[PDB]
């Protein structure tokens, strides 16, 4: 609908959204993964002993 | 206080003159790009004078 001047406004605002919800995202499963090997070192020390 | 308005739907419109008036070098347009106008399709239009 509009031409590269003017779109390049919209498409900044969408580039912005987007990559701080990928952020939150990726932050978020990394702080999950963390919890979920404390918790498989401790299933395999269980198993062991 | 008596402004005309015509409902206009089920047409093709005046499109001929921003059309042709391609070539010009210099574009007075604001709320969307003369160019794309001719490359869409409008549920309705209103027309004041």
């Amino acid at each position: 609908r509009l031409d590269p001047p003017e779109a390049e406004v919209q498409i900044d605002r969408l580039i912005t959204g987007r990559l701080q919800s990928l952020q939150t995202y990726v932050t978020q499963q990394l702080i999950r993964a963390a919890e979920i090997r404390a918790s498989a070192n401790l299933a395999a020390t269980k198993m062991s002993e | 206080y008596a402004w005309n308005r015509k409902r206009i739907s089920n047409c093709v419109a005046d499109y001929s003159v921003l059309y042709n008036s391609a070539s010009f070098s210099t574009f007075k347009c604001y709320g969307v790009s003369p160019t794309k106008l001719n490359d869409l399709c409008f549920t309705n239009v209103y027309a004041d004078s």
